[PDB]
């Protein structure tokens, strides 16, 4: 494999302060198995998701199951066999800060993961056993797929 | 930190600085020296390296290689930033104030 | 010794380029291999980037005593 993480998440909102943008949206999100809150941009034109929903968000470092890192260039063009032919959306982006968490003055594990995707950005908050593997200046796939 | 940038900060070319801006930088590392103390206090991180969630060393991370280059491009920066001799300092003045 | 600073100055630099460029535009030996350049300045820059140019600049204190300082020995910069 070449999965981060992986977790299933119910949409909690979809705009706190408004729809300031028309193609995209600030899903933010809660975590089922782990208690993980998702910040997360998406566009809601090619991919609209509602206040209710349920989605599987796999982060991973390489598209190929087979764990090849080899990404000189990414060809749309080319078909193989890959891990986006069972999710409905895939970004890819650079994670870019790795925080602490400022509210406890001790004793503390939680940590905030970010990544952008050209400019659509991801808070992914929780335990650092769940985020490891996560390292400044890393290149991820974010993949998702709705459930019914 | 402080024990590699002291180690640093005594090689002759430092020698040529002003020292109210080695006061300066030693100030400032000493400042991003507790940093890193409150946040490995905070998330029980040891300084050995061992521990097992390696991502804690992102947190306030700072490598002997950074701190060798922060060193030259500060000094470097200072020296540069010196008024050249020869500067026509009173015209400069001069439209400073008039403009 | 000398104590003034080992940095060229701009005012250093667009002289030597300027005088340089003078004796280059009448017939000097020029010293870098040229490579069709017909301007005398864009010669005069490759030989200060090169180190090549024979100059000394004589830094004069107000008291009157000097320093003489190679080009090719200052630290160029931008």
């Amino acid at each position: 494999a070449g999965i981060l993480f992986e977790d299933i998440f119910d949409v909690k909102d979809i705009d706190p302060e408004g729809k300031k943008f028309d193609r995209v949206s600030r899903l933010h999100c809660e975590s089922e198995s782990f208690k993980m809150d998702l910040i997360l941009d998406v566009n809601i034109q090619i991919y609209p998701v509602d206040l209710g929903d349920k989605f599987r968000l796999v982060i991973a470092s390489t598209l190929y199951e087979d764990g090849t890192l080899d990404d000189g260039e990414y060809n749309p063009t080319d078909d193989r066999p890959s891990r986006a032919d069972q999710f409905e959306y895939v970004m890819y982006g650079k994670v870019y800060r790795i925080e602490g968490d400022e509210t406890s003055t001790e004793a503390a594990t939680r940590l905030s993961a970010y990544v952008s995707y050209g400019g659509l950005l991801m808070r992914l908050q929780g335990d650092a056993n769940n985020l490891h593997g996560f390292e400044v200046d890393s290149r991820v796939y974010l993949l998702m797929k709705k459930l019914a | 930190l402080i024990l590699t940038t002291e180690s640093i900060m005594k090689k002759s070319e430092f020698l040529c600085c002003q020292d109210s801006f080695l006061q300066e930088i030693k100030k400032f590392i000493k400042g991003v020296s507790e940093k890193i103390k409150k946040t490995r206090d905070k998330y029980g991180i040891n300084d050995n390296g061992t521990t097992e969630p390696r991502v804690l060393y992102q947190l306030d991370r700072i490598t002997p290689t950074q701190v060798e280059k922060f060193l030259e491009t500060c000094r470097d920066k200072y020296m540069r930033a010196q008024m050249e001799p020869g500067s026509a300092v009173g015209a400069l003045c001069a439209q400073s104030i008039g403009e | 010794k000398r104590i003034t600073t080992p940095y060229m100055t701009k005012y250093e630099r667009a002289r030597v380029l300027g005088t340089r460029a003078l004796q280059i535009a009448m017939c000097a030996p020029v010293m870098v291999e040229l490579e069709g350049e017909t301007d005398p300045l864009l010669i005069a820059m490759k030989e200060l980037k090169a180190r090549k140019i024979p100059i000394i600049i004589r830094r004069y204190l107000p008291d009157g005593s000097y320093e003489d300082w190679g080009v090719d020995e200052l630290i160029i910069t931008d």
